[PDB]
RNA sequence: UAUUAUCAAAUUAAAUCUCAUUAUUAGUACGCAAGGACCAUAAUGAAUCAACCCAUGGUGUAUCUAUUGAUAAUAAUAUA
RNA sequence: AUACUAAAAUUAAUAAUUAUAGGUUUUAUAUAUUAUUUAUAA
RNA sequence: UGAUAAGAUAAUAAAUAUGUGGUGUAAACGUGAGUAAUUUUAUUAGGAAUUAAUGAACUAUAGAAUAAGCUAAAUACUUAAUAUAUAAAAAGGAUAUAUAAUAUAUUUAUCUAUAGUCAAGCCAAUAAUGGUU
RNA sequence: ACAUAUUAUUAUCUUAUUAUUUAUAUAAUAUUUUUUAAUAAAUUUAUUAAUUUAUAUUUAUUUAUAUCAGAAAU
């Protein structure tokens, strides 16, 4: 039906597809040995009928899962069921681990810090599921731009939507986020702005061992108006966007850095037609807070 | 369908390997024919030997080439045997269980598996015990 | 049905072929049956036409001729192919030749 | 049959060395 | 009981008229026990008769295919 | 329908309706090769 | 740790032999049907075709244990790395120290090569009940 | 006069299984190769399903030989 059930749908097929034997696929998914399938009769778990031929299956899109992510499950815990369908797959499955990308955890942060509101568990089972990844010979999954970056302004909204002035156990948080992280694309240097601001909000002493003291660089988003390819610009620093007015709401003098305030601008100018990302994601948060 | 002296298989364990038909029991004249579940008069035309090294053979074959025995005719060569659902069935030699002159149940204990089709129509005739003892019940 | 005998079809049902009627099971208490077309019967109506059988179960030769558009026969499927050897259109000779059908269950499984 | 003609194959063969050990008595 | 087309009752001649097994009543009545009902009903058949070819088997000097031996012919080609 | 009879169907060709047999067309049956193939063009 | 408790990591203490693996049932026990012997038995200071790139399984010595794939993973299986005229090999588990999975030391395991022990294949000579109705 | 049975052989027939034999398959698997499409990636590659070249193992049919067992005969 919607974007998110089609693209659960797609995931689905993939993921059975990449479950079976490597021996059984050449007999199912081929149409060609439709005949050798009905024949051989093999038989299936839970005792049922043999296997019927099915469509082959096509690499993935990320734009299935993005919708996905898009969909709307604000008290429902599908969005824990598929991630612990996908994680739970065989290290030396290569195409299932190889489908997540920096912007998909990035997007699943955001989606289960603002509609989902449950970010706590998503969040833990993230953080959680580390060395499968690493054995999967897949570490750019976490990386300082998309997926530290997200987790440092969630960190930052959840302390402005509830008030907690434990520093140690905040400090904790940045410490155990900083860990978390493998590849360690910090280029934007937005990461060590936010970690101040987050000091300031509380009122510790920042602290990130090993952090590249890497200024504001934030590349200048045309205004040009396009298809398909204005679609993909927007989306592109989208996030960027959020951690910029996330920064400004929060931290007063955020407004000094004047890069953020160009970044915003622009990303307005190029966003004027459509709603506010950020504002929208206050909406929905507020929404659904109770 | 069988008459009088048509030679017939047995595909009981009772010992009788062939008999021929002398009379149709539930038929008025004698020159009508025996259909697939219908009792018939049979003299065994060969036989099994028997052997002696168990005291007391069991009562179960007692045949002997000559010996008068009553039996059901469970199969036939015929191809135009109509059923209500319209098949019809043809087997490849005609066959026969031989059954007790007045209780009706079989002589035999278990028919051989590899020889042991028999019609349907004898199902619906009322003969579970053959059925029952058919490998397959065609 | 129609499709699965028409002439005008060419992936139909030839002499040589080997087949599993199914029976419906709600509409009656049948059991599966496997043979060997040896002819197919078509007659100037439809519905009249029918298919017969030939299996060797053990050492005992069945024919069965059974109506194709019965009610009772829920799909009849295809497990081998003819070949394109065997020069007739109704197969009635190969009966007690080393051409005849023989345990055709047991060679499948 | 091939039994068949390895029999008379055979019965050949024993006839003529037959045949030759008559010759030379 | 004075036409034609059609529909036609009484009547006359003749055909048919059945029988068995099982089940219920009921293991009831009867009987120490063994054994085992009458009255009646239904279902299966047997024998005889009539009709029919949708389907099944036979036939099918309609027709098609395969094949042994011999002979003759049409067309194309080469030659005169 | 029938031994010959008898019965039954048609004998329309006109302002409108009617097919008896043969032939023709369509569909179907039978026979037995055919996807390695039938008709067309690009 | 997980911002609120579902999951995850380390340690400790337990359960699981209806999942995957390993190992043993070529022995022992019982019996005497067949077997009159081109194949069986007994004996021989017996023998060569000159009997295995054989170890089944312990001892002595020396060396090695590498990469992928499949299985959920594996000391399961397949394919490759090098090796006594070449070819042919494997496997890790547990326990304590230190680095940020690795190196150590112990213990039990895997594989190859030589030798020994156990153990094997083949042949020869002599004997092995009665009936020639 | 004649009856049965039990055993053994086959120039005989049937045959389970197995073994081997002459070939076939637009047969399956994996490599390589000439191609056709869809999808995915970053904005040229890979995956999937097909299409020719062979390669190694199987699958099904077929030619032939031997074979438990059964039948027939002696
Ligand atoms: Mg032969
Ligand atoms: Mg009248
Ligand atoms: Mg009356
Ligand atoms: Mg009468
Ligand atoms: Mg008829
Ligand atoms: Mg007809
Ligand atoms: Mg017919
Ligand atoms: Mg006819
Ligand atoms: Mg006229
Ligand atoms: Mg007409
Ligand atoms: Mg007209
Ligand atoms: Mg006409
Ligand atoms: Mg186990
Ligand atoms: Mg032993
Ligand atoms: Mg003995
Ligand atoms: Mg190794
Ligand atoms: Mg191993
Ligand atoms: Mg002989
Ligand atoms: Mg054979
Ligand atoms: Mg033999």
């Amino acid at each position: 039906a919607s974007t998110g059930e089609i693209a659960k749908a797609k995931l689905d097929e993939f993921l059975i597809y990449h479950k079976t034997d490597a021996k059984l696929k050449p007999f199912i998914y081929r149409p060609k040995n439709a005949q050798i399938l009905l024949t051989k009769d093999i038989r299936d778990p839970k005792t049922r009928e043999p296997l019927q031929p099915r469509p082959p299956v096509k690499p993935l899109s990320k734009q299935t899962l993005n919708d996905f992510i898009y969909s709307v499950e604000p008290n429902s815990t599908e969005l824990l069921d598929w991630f612990k369908e996908w994680t739970g797959t065989s290290i030396r499955k290569r195409a299932i681990w190889t489908y997540i990308s920096p912007i998909h955890v990035q997007k699943m942060l955001t989606a289960s810090f603002f509609k989902i509101g449950k970010y706590a568990h998503m969040v833990g089972l993230l953080y959680g599921i580390e060395h499968k990844f690493l054995k999967a010979q897949n570490p750019s999954v976490f990386d300082i731009e998309h997926f530290f970056n997200t987790n440092i302004m969630c960190a930052l909204h959840r302390n402005r939507l509830k008030d907690y002035k434990d520093a140690e156990i905040a400090q904790r948080k940045l410490q155990v986020a900083w860990k978390k992280v493998l590849n360690r694309k910090n280029n934007t240097g937005l990461a060590n702005i936010l970690v101040a601001t987050l000091g300031r909000q509380i009122g510790f002493t920042p602290e990130l061992t090993g952090l590249q003291p890497v200024d504001i660089s934030l590349p200048d988003i045309p205004n040009s108006s396009s298809g398909a390819e204005l679609k993909d610009l927007l989306s592109k620093y989208e996030g960027i966007y959020l951690i910029a007015r996330t920064l400004l709401d929060i931290d007063q003098h955020n407004a000094q850095y004047l890069e953020l305030q160009e970044f915003i601008r622009q990303y307005q100018n190029a966003l004027s037609e459509s709603s506010d990302p950020y504002d929208t994601h206050l909406k929905a948060l507020g929404l659904l807070e109770t | 369908m069988i008459f009088l002296k048509s030679v017939i298989k047995v595909i009981d364990n009772s010992g009788a390997q062939l008999a021929e038909c002398i009379k149709v029991i539930r038929k008025g004249s004698p020159k009508s024919p025996a259909m697939v579940g219908d009792r018939i008069v049979c003299v065994i035309q060969k036989a099994k030997p028997l052997t002696q090294n168990i005291t007391g053979t069991a009562n179960t074959n007692r045949v002997k080439k000559g010996d008068i025995c009553h039996a059901i005719v469970v199969r036939s060569k015929q191809r135009n045997m109509c059923r209500k659902d319209g098949s019809t069935v043809a087997f490849g030699d005609t066959a026969c269980v031989l059954i007790n002159k007045n209780t009706g149940e079989p002589l035999g204990t278990r028919i051989m598996a590899n020889d042991g089709c028999v019609d349907r129509t004898l199902k619906d005739k009322g003969y579970n015990k053959i059925c029952s003892l058919a490998s397959r019940v065609i | 049905k129609r499709k699965l005998i028409s002439k005008k079809n060419k992936d139909r049902l030839k002499a040589g072929d080997v087949v599993r009627i199914v029976y419906d099971s709600s509409k009656c208490s049948y059991d599966t049956f496997v043979g060997y077309i040896l002819s197919i019967d078509r007659k100037q109506l439809v519905q009249d036409a029918s298919l017969l059988l030939r299996n060797q179960i053990a050492k005992t030769a069945v024919e069965i001729r059974v109506p194709l558009f019965s009610p009772l026969i829920e799909r009849i499927d295809l497990l081998t192919p003819h070949v394109s050897s065997r020069q007739r259109n109704k197969h009635y000779y190969i009966r007690g030749t080393r051409l005849d059908v023989g345990d055709l269950e047991a060679g499948l499984r | 049959s091939a039994k068949a003609v390895k029999f008379l194959k055979a019965q050949r063969r024993k006839q003529k060395n037959e045949a030759k050990q008559a010759t030379l008595k």
